[PDB]
């Protein structure tokens, strides 16, 4: 029956030790709806809580969606049936908590960041951009039109502040990086700008690698490695 | 799916049970064979019962190895015209001397008879058919006196073997071709003994003595005198004008004459073996030789070849082994490439050879190398080595005179931190040599990384750290022990450090105790200072280039060894790139290096570079692994001073955040480092492949408490291993060589002490390699205990085995006796045994020496014999008990004799005998003294689970003395057979063979190991008759041999194209090569070995490439061009393009692929529709086509020995079907044929212009036949027109000949849209031949009535599945027992009944097609009374059984669509039935003949298949039990 | 038979294809309930949903446990309030699981066994064991006794019936065993008798081996492997 926000961020503590992360959304749910600016501890428990949270039933989703597309060959009326009914039902746990998500962004966390926390607001339009990717990753037709103009136009906010007041080796704009890249290669189905954009924030961070303290500086490597792999899969497949 | 990260998870980056964990499962007869049977007498034949006629025309016997003894005269007379009279073992006393009397006989083989002591030759008998009179093993005193006066025509006398001793008579015969006198007691021959013989070409005598020989006729070819007593070769084989070899091994010569005294010009092998020949003169003239291709000089005294031998080009087997003073390979012999073997045994050169390759190809490339531009090489490996710390970087970086020191304190050396140093000596030598310093680690966390750099070329040293004199000298006993461990000729120059620091009586303790006991050749010793420069410093440096410049191992200077400049500058280029390499990853791949070869004007291929980058290795630039087990062949490390850095690192720091593992056991975690300088985790495993380290370097160096189930003294035994000192690469490299050892399931509980295992299965079968030090002993002991019991026994024997086997390959000072002082050899294996049964309070020692010396008794007993302890409980390893108790020796048994040399036979002057076993006989293998124990026990622990039926199985093994027993080969091995066997084989027999080595090569595969050796000298046949289960078998020694010490190579005249160049690595597919080839050699029946004995450079170069000619063309043989199809796709260059042995063994399966003979593809885009073929003519038989791409008719004549069609126009209108109607009178065989327009056209055979069109008939013709009735009381012929309206237009057999032939009986059948298409034959003749038709939908028949018999309607179906399938017009009819009908696109045929006129049946042709995967019935044909087939709209062929079962098989994949079917005869191969399917990839007419033989082979190869799986998987339950 | 089985089967697998595990445990619940016994199939199907679902708690609970014993040296009230809260929570949670677990065994599974079906109730004798130790592990006290007086009565009705009946190297038996070795170990506190019921279970499936099927070969040894592991284990002291 704890209420106050010292009780709510060790429960998320627990959680995350307990790997239940149903309790730890919740606790954060509480946490923002306290309406005050998150440090960085506990924005980075509502972002891994959320993250699971999401994680979760997208790999219910996209597990269902395979076996969805191996039994309709077969073509079997009941095994469909049953099949597209589990799968809206994890489209609609996925659509509720998305829009939990995003309507918390939108109400409490974009809002109440001042001019100059563009960093507070750079990952805010992060995760937003990142959960409407993931909208749109069950979203067909206006739906998905419209999901997928919103996240872009998330993204090219978030991209343009990361540009204008972050330096490029910053682990949040690389983040948001290889997430806009991700959406620019499964969403708008265009490898050449996400290759473009990924390769231009790769060569940025090695401008700076020079100057990076270490404590900067493994942080920067452990999202780089990851980058040059997505770079190097993307570039393997090329015309051919 | 794409990477996506969460920042915010990106920010956020004990067991204690085990409970159930979700397992939740999921014409007479000639050759007759009478050898097997044991027949003490044949006097039941002689009589005159009712098989004494049928003997007249045999031609072929085989009476040997029974008991007959004085084979009856009544036989011998009974046939007279036998030719191959074979029988040996018969125990007969003297030569009948009547078995010469009937007309024409040869091959009167006699070959281990016990004849008289004179078997002379009855003169009354004349007899010269013989051709090879075979007295081979007799115990002969004289040679048959008659043999001038009744054998004339004799060519093969072979009487080796015998006790001949007088000398024998003049031999005036004329016609010899091949003699041999070989094991025969001689003491010379007459000067008359062949000066009658003037045609003898392969005179050969082996083991006798012999002095001189008495005027050698001119006729000689090839002379066999080995095992002789001479002391020159005497002048009358010195001008034989056709001498083309010589084997003179085992001799006592001393000179052989030079080229201008052999007075030949077509001498190929000389074989010299043995002797004592000092010179090898070859420079009057080189080029007399040059055609010389063999020369064999083992054990010989020779002082060095001259550079002569650069001359004969031809010489391929080159052997100067076992010299034992070459020491030196002129640098000529580098342009004769033609070498394939070169034997380098027991003989040291100026290099070192046999690395990883050295197979005697890359000697010659390296020796011609040296032959374009050889430069001294001035390259020493300097090995500083210490411990904890001493003057080792102090003292090299004042060695070297670095006046800087810029750290003023350098920190613990970490890895081998590899400098190189130039010295230019300022004396009278300009020698500036170069020698690189490896200073070792100290500390004793790295030592188990140091043995893989202690190369036995170096000069190391060591250093004292005086200061705490007389007691660290102590502990540094392990160094100088691991140096003389590693490298047992390796100079060692143990070095002071510290004079400043006060104690120099060390001197004394390391001349009394570290100078020279089992210690290396410590050759000098100082006490610098190792702080400032000093005069002691000068006298070291001064002493340590003295001592390099004179290394000298093996007497052979290396610091100015010569190489090709070649290597100098690729190891200039390197040194360069060094300093052009990312620091990051220091590594360059090989695409890096052949760039870098390319770059600049180097002369070495992609052959040169595997043993270039191994001596530069052995010599300190780039270190480079070409094991295969380690997959990192294609990095090349340059500059190493970082990559051992950077293997050190682990053993320097471990970081874990919590204690989840214990201490020395790391989970597999990556550690980024360096980055982007691509990385690569190849070297991250190659961290684990080097078996550094799961750590066992700091591994919890205390043994845990633990205690056996069983300690009673008894059901245990020991082995110990005192050895002064455990090495440093030992213990881990011990236990991870260990790995898994299988009791022959679940794996065992493993611990890791630091030294020792204690891996356990349970109560019954444990193995505790420990480590435990004796009081009063200041040596270490590797304590070894196993169970008495049967796994115990195999876990000990895998166990020691593996420690010897490490011990002999990373350690080889250690396992060498050393013959000055005593043989400590020190490592002192010893043996504990108790004679009291538990509780026996005392171990006793017993050397492993001496109890392996006690191999001629199997029971080992104390000087009070009463009490014994058998051996194999003491130690399983000497005797061969650890291995399954099936293959025991059994020695009891076994009825063996060594000394007879008849039971020999297996193999010419082989090691391979022949003695009884259980009763049976059996051939068994002698070992030399070349197979070590262990190498013998390593062969046949792998081939103790072989066990399959086409391969040799053990049978038996054992020592007193060290033979194998295997099956006995009765046929021997394939090639003899193949060459002068040719008769047995039938066109049957080599699918048998091929089909069983098929099944070997494929077994063998499915157990990951390829033969590599496949030669028709390695398929042992077992016997001739083709329908038998057990046929052909490979022999799995070789398979054994190589892997037991690593002829890979390959013989050159069989060999993979990959394997002969040797620049890819082996696999499968040089298997499949192989195996091609012997279906190719095979099919010529030894005709290609032949052409290649002759010419073998030519035989292996242009069987290298894929350009084998045709079989058929060159070799007089059946076509059978099928299994040329399957060569041709094993023939393939490229490797993987070639299938797999299971492919080739499954389409071989198919027992439809010895019956298909062939494949035709008629020229492009033409359409045909009717065939017929030609009987009459049987010794060729041509094949007439129609033509169906044109509207109009033409006439397709294609023949088959030539394969030639031919395009001719004749008919303005398509023609749709042709006949052959034959006329015994005037020979001559007419050709009709009808066309749309209804034109009867005939044409003669040989005549394509006697052609006269019969009547016009109204409408177009769909089938014409050609019957038998002979209702005339003569050879008559009729004639019938299938139509389209059912007009029967007959004819008569000779009315053909004129112009618009009056038809007889012109019977109007059907209607205009009732037409006829089919016509059909009784299958007997009792019927009168009794005819039917197919006229529309409804059967209809007739006799020599000609009118119509019956009118079966086939729509009035009561069992309507569908309308159309039924209710449609014919398509084909055949007659039997019952009537098969099948309509136009009916996949259903219906069974009819000619008397009750009923659908008895209704086989749907799609009721089994689609159990296997369009698809319909397009033709149709019925054999005499066995099978029946049907030709599928697409590429499937169905076997259809009318007696009992519908389905026989679906011969798919080989076609797309079926269109024509039926039969024929062709060349003295009758009744081969013919098929024209299609290829769609474009119409390709595939025309495709398949003989018609096998509906019984077809069921018996089936029923051989069934019989092969149910003994291919009966009999693997020896593995299990 | 009114309610259509197969979609319920078919809804579980489809549910142990996508890690959605308390819906399979619904549908298994659902379909157990239906009143007709369950074949291997669907009665393993259940095992695994179930076993996970209470799985995933244990091991919070263990880690919960575990924070709280370290931290309760350090004398934070609000720590150790808020701590307790939180696993008396995650015990509340797998109390029921553990009671409708039970009653499904109990009231349903147990139940409509006939005297001759040795499988079937040695299977849920072992499966209410299991979770009668799951109890234990989370009960103190009178309740503890209560629980472990259960799991021990269940336990050795079900070896009783299953050495009874069958052969020690059926997996069913021997994962019997190494249930109740743990019980003996963890929750009695009697290593003795835990080594020794393990070692019995071990001899006696080595004594038949020889003629063991291949395909329960596998079956038998790879739960043999723990036995082994947990022998091992337990005697290392
Ligand atoms: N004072 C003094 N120190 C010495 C003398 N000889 C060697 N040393 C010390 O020995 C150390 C050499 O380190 P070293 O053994 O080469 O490290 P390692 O290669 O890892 O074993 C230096 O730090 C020197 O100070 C000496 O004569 N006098």
């Amino acid at each position: 029956g704890m209420v106050d926000r010292e009780q709510l961020v060790q429960k998320a503590r627990l959680a995350e030790q307990a790997e239940r992360y149903d309790d730890m959304a919740a606790a954060m749910k509480n946490v923002t709806e306290l309406n005050e600016p998150l440090s960085n501890e506990e924005r980075n428990l509502l972002s891994v809580a959320y993250k699971n949270v999401v994680g979760a039933r997208r790999s219910s989703w996209r597990v269902i969606s395979s076996i969805e597309q191996k039994t309709s060959a077969d073509g079997n009326e009941k095994k469909i049936e049953m099949v597209r009914a589990y799968r809206e039902k994890i489209e609609k746990e996925l659509e509720a908590v998305c829009q939990d998500v995003l309507s918390l962004l939108d109400n409490y966390l974009i809002k109440n960041c001042s001019e100059t926390q563009y960093e507070s607001k750079v990952f805010y339009l992060k995760m937003k951009g990142d959960y409407y990717r993931y909208l749109a990753e069950v979203a067909t037709g206006e739906k998905r039109a419209t999901v997928v103009e919103s996240s872009e136009k998330a993204y090219s906010e978030a991209h343009e502040i990361s540009k204008e007041h972050m330096q490029p080796t910053h682990p949040i704009r690389l983040g948001l990086a290889l997430n806009y890249s991700v959406f620019y290669y499964e969403i708008q189905n265009a490898p050449e700008q996400a290759c473009h954009l990924a390769k231009t924030a790769f060569d940025d961070a090695i401008a700076e690698l020079d100057t990076l303290n270490e404590d900067s500086y493994k942080d920067s490597t452990l999202i780089m490695q990851l980058l040059r792999d997505n770079l190097t899969l993307w570039t393997s497949d090329q015309q051919d | 799916k794409s990477n996506s990260i969460s920042v915010g998870e990106f920010y956020r980056d004990q067991r204690h049970s085990n409970s159930l964990g979700p397992i939740f499962d999921h014409e007479y007869i000639t050759s007759l064979d009478l050898s097997a049977n044991e027949l003490r007498d044949i006097d039941a034949l002689s009589q005159k019962c009712c098989i004494s006629v049928h003997l007249e025309h045999l031609e072929k016997l085989e009476l040997h190895q029974n008991a007959l003894t004085s084979f009856p005269q009544q036989l011998c007379e009974t046939l007279k015209s036998l030719t191959h009279l074979d029988l040996h073992s018969n125990k007969f006393t003297s030569f009948p001397s009547y078995l010469l009397k009937m007309s024409c006989i040869a091959n009167l083989d006699v070959s281990r008879n016990d004849i008289g002591p004179s078997v002379v030759l009855d003169p009354t008998v004349k007899c010269p058919t013989l051709k090879q009179f075979n007295l081979s093993y007799n115990q002969l005193s004289f040679v048959p006196e008659n043999l001038t006066d009744v054998v004339e025509k004799l060519e093969q006398l072979i009487l080796e073997g015998n006790k001949i001793s007088g000398i024998c008579s003049p031999l005036r015969l004329k016609e010899l071709k091949i003699l041999n006198l070989s094991k025969n007691h001689i003491s010379s021959l007459s000067e008359n003994f062949l000066e009658a013989c003037p045609k003898v070409e392969s005179f050969s005598a082996r083991m006798n003595f012999l002095a001189a020989m008495p005027f050698l006729p001119p006729s000689m070819t090839i002379l066999k005198l080995s095992q002789n007593k001479f002391s020159c070769i005497p002048e009358a084989i010195l001008n034989l004008p056709h001498l083309r070899s010589l084997d003179m091994s085992s001799n006592d010569i001393q000179y052989l004459p030079g080229p201008a005294h052999w007075k030949s010009l077509n001498l190929r092998e000389l074989l010299f073996s043995h002797n004592q020949i000092s010179i090898l003169d070859l420079s009057e003239k080189a080029y007399l030789w040059s055609r010389v291709e063999k020369l064999h000089l083992s054990h010989n005294k020779l002082k060095e070849i001259p550079p002569e031998i650069g001359c004969l080009e031809n010489l391929t087997s080159l052997d100067v082994s076992y010299n034992l003073e070459l020491r030196s390979f002129p640098n000529e012999m580098g342009k004769l490439s033609k070498i394939w073997d070169l034997p380098l045994d027991e003989l040291h050169l100026n290099f070192d050879f046999k690395h990883i390759g050295c197979k005697a190809k890359d000697i010659i490339r390296f020796l011609q190398q040296r032959l374009k531009k050889a430069v001294p090489y001035n390259r020493m490996k300097l090995m500083i080595v210490g411990n904890t710390g001493s003057g080792k970087t102090t003292l090299l970086q004042q060695l070297m005179k670095t006046k800087k020191s810029d750290l003023g304190m350098q920190s613990a050396t970490v890895g081998i931190d590899v400098k190189d140093w130039p010295i230019q000596i300022r004396d009278k030598r300009k020698r500036d040599l170069v020698l690189n310093v490896w200073d070792f680690a100290g500390r004793e966390e790295f030592y188990s990384t140091h043995p893989h750099f202690m190369t036995q070329r170096a000069l190391y040293l060591a250093v004292y750290d005086l200061s705490k004199g007389q007691a660290e000298v102590d502990a540094m006993k392990p160094w100088l022990f691991n140096i003389k461990a590693r490298a047992s000729s390796s100079p060692v120059i143990l070095v002071g450090t510290h004079l400043d620091v006060s104690k120099a009586c060390m001197s004394k303790i390391t001349k009394e105790l570290l100078n020279k006991r089992g210690f290396p050749a410590i050759r000098d010793y100082h006490f610098v200072n190792a702080t400032e420069e000093s005069d002691a410093l000068a006298k070291l440096r001064k002493t340590i280039i003295n001592e390099s410049l004179n290394f000298k191992i093996r007497d052979q200077l290396v610091v100015g060894q010569l190489i090709p400049d070649c290597y100098v500058e690729l190891e200039k280029i390197i040194l360069s790139e060094r300093k052009n390499v990312p620091i990051e990853f220091p590594v360059i791949d090989r695409k890096r290096l052949l760039q870098l070869v390319r770059e600049n004007q180097l002369q070495l291929d992609e052959n040169e570079l595997p043993h270039a980058v191994h001596f530069l290795n052995e010599s300190g630039v780039l270190l480079h692994f070409q094991d295969p087990a380690l997959q990192l062949s294609d990095l090349y490390f340059v500059e190493p001073k970082w990559l051992c850095k950077i293997m050190a690192q682990i053993l320097t720091v471990k970081v874990e955040g919590c204690p989840k593992h214990p201490k020395g056991i790391i989970s597999r975690r990556d550690v980024e480092k360096f980055l982007s300088k691509n990385y690569m985790s190849q070297y991250f495993k190659l961290l684990e492949k080097f078996q550094i380290a799961l750590v066992p370097s700091s591994l919890s160096d205390h043994r845990p408490v633990i205690e056996l189930p069983h300690c009673e003294n008894s059901e245990i035994i020991i082995r110990l291993y005192e050895m002064p000192y455990f090495p440093m690469g030992f213990w881990s490299r011990l236990i991870n060589r260990l790995l898994e050892i299988s009791p022959y399931a679940l794996r065992p509980n493993r611990m890791y002490w630091r030294q020792g295992i204690y891996l356990n299965w349970s109560p019954e079968a444990y193995c505790l390699v420990g480590s435990e030090v004796l009081d009063n002993h200041p040596e270490s002991f590797l304590k070894i205990t196993v169970p008495s019991c049967r796994k115990g026994c195999i876990l000990l024997g895998q166990v020691v085995d593996h420690i010897d086997s490490l011990m002999e390959e990373w350690f080889p000072g250690l396992l060498e006796i050393d013959i000055c002082g005593e043989g400590e050899t020190l490592l002192k294996k010893w043996a504990l045994y108790s004679f009291n049964d538990g509780e026996e309070h005392q171990k006793i020692l017993l050397d492993d020496l001496m109890k392996k010396a006690e191999e001629g008794d199997l029971l080992v007993n104390p000087d009070q014999p009463r009490l014994t302890i058998p051996i194999s409980q003491i130690a399983p390893d000497l005797i061969l008990a650890d291995l399954p108790r099936n293959i025991m020796l059994n020695n009891d048994e076994l009825e063996f004799e060594q000394a007879p040399e008849f039971l020999l036979g297996d193999g010419s002057f082989g090691s391979v005998y022949r003695a009884a076993y259980e009763g049976e006989e059996v051939a068994v293998k002698i070992f030399n003294k070349h197979t070590s124990l262990r190498l013998l026990r390593q062969e046949l622990v792998v081939l103790c689970h072989l066990h399959h039926p086409s391969l040799i199985s053990l049978l038996a093994a054992g020592i007193r003395p060290r033979m194998l027993v295997m099956e006995l080969a009765s046929k021997g091995s394939l090639d003899r057979l193949l060459q002068q066997d040719k008769a047995s084989l039938t066109r049957t027999l080599q699918h048998r063979i091929a089909l069983h080595v098929a099944d070997g090569l494929r077994y063998l595969h499915s157990a990951m190991i390829i033969y590599r050796d496949l030669k028709p000298h390695n398929v042992l046949l077992f016997t001739l008759y083709p329908n038998a289960a057990i046929i052909a078998k490979i022999a799995d020694y070789g398979i054994a041999q190589y892997c037991c010490r690593m002829t890979s190579e390959g013989t050159p005249g069989f060999r993979a194209p990959e394997v002969a160049r040797g620049n890819v690595i082996y696999n499968q597919q040089a298997d499949v090569y192989s195996f091609g080839l012997l279906l190719y050699d095979i099919l010529t029946t030894g005709g290609r070995i032949v052409e290649g004995l002759k010419f073998p450079n030519e035989f292996d170069e242009l069987e290298i490439q894929g350009k084998l000619p045709d079989p058929v063309k060159e070799y007089g043989c059946a076509p059978w061009p099928m299994v040329e199809k399957l060569i041709k796709q094993c023939l393939k260059e490229n490797p993987q393009e070639r299938p797999t042995s299971a492919q080739v063994f499954d389409i071989l399966n198919s027992a439809e692929l010895v019956c298909l003979t062939r494949r035709i593809l008629l020229p492009k885009n033409v359409i045909v529709e009717c065939m017929v073929a030609t009987h009459h003519n049987s010794r060729n038989a041509s094949i007439w086509l129609g033509c169906g791409h044109t509207d109009r008719g033409q006439l397709s004549f294609l023949d088959l020995n030539t394969e030639g069609y031919t395009s001719e126009e004749v008919a303005d209108s398509r023609i749709l079907c042709l006949a052959l109607v034959h006329l015994p009178v005037e020979k001559e065989s007419w050709i009709v044929s009808g066309t749309q327009s209804g034109t009867l056209l005939v044409i003669n055979t040989e005549d394509g212009k006697k052609r006269h069109t019969l009547e016009k008939m109204t409408d177009s013709v769909t089938c014409l036949y050609c019957n038998s009735f002979s209702k005339q009381s003569k050879q008559k012929n009729f004639l019938l027109v299938g139509t389209a309206d059912g007009k029967l237009a007959i004819f008569e057999d000779k009315t053909v000949k004129l112009k618009g032939a009056a038809p007889l009986k012109i019977l109007n059948i059907g209607n205009v849209s009732t037409p006829l298409m089919c016509l059909s034959e009784s299958t007997n003749s009792t019927e009168r031949n009794v005819m039917w038709g197919g006229c529309g939908t409804k059967i209809f028949s007739f006799s020599n009535d000609f009118t119509i018999q019956k009118l079966i309607e086939t729509r009035t179906s009561q069992l309507f599945s569908y309308a159309a399938f039924s209710d449609s017009n014919i398509i084909t009819v055949v007659v039997d027992t019952a009537l098969y009908i099948a309509k136009q696109n009916s996949p259903v045929v219906e069974v009819w009944d000619k008397k009750t006129e009923k659908l008895c049946g209704l086989i749907d042709c799609v009721h089994f097609l689609r159990e296997v995967m369009s698809g319909r019935v397009k033709t149709l044909c019925l054999q005499k009374n066995t099978a029946l087939w049907i030709g599928t709209g697409g590429g499937h062929i169905l076997l259809l059984d009318l007696s009992t079962r519908r389905l026989i098989r679906v011969i798919y994949n080989f076609c797309n669509s079926v269109r024509v079917m039926m039969t024929a005869q062709l060349g003295s191969l009758k009744n081969v039935m013919l098929v024209l399917g299609y290829n769609r990839k474009e119409i390709q007419s595939c025309l495709t003949v398949w003989d018609i033989n096998l509906p019984h082979e077809v069921q018996n190869l089936e029923k051989h298949i069934e019989v092969r799986k149910e003994l291919a998987e009966k009999m693997r339950r020896t593995s299990v039990e």
